[PDB]
């Protein structure tokens, strides 16, 4: 849509640990 | 004490509510000096500040 949005925080995880790679279970994937 | 962050620490002391009074105030790490009064103006249920 060409629509805007806003993107309110929802959840905050303080784990400390190292990420590199990911991996999900039709999608848009962007950087 | 690792360099993860911390998940467990000591409690904290709260206090009573003062109003209509210029004192010095404690809240969340935000420290200074004015009245305190109450407000029309609704702020986002995430926002705290």
């Amino acid at each position: 849509p060409q629509g805007f949005s806003a993107l309110e925080p929802l959840v905050d995880l303080p784990i400390g640990i190292n990420i590199t790679r990911f991996q999900t279970l039709a999608y848009y994937v962007g950087y | 004490l690792l360099h993860a962050p911390a998940t467990v620490c000591g409690p904290k002391k709260s206090t009573n509510l003062v109003k209509n009074k210029c004192v010095n105030f404690n809240f969340n790490g935000l420290t200074g000096t004015g009245v305190l009064t109450e407000s029309n103006k609704k702020f986002l249920p995430f926002q705290q500040f």
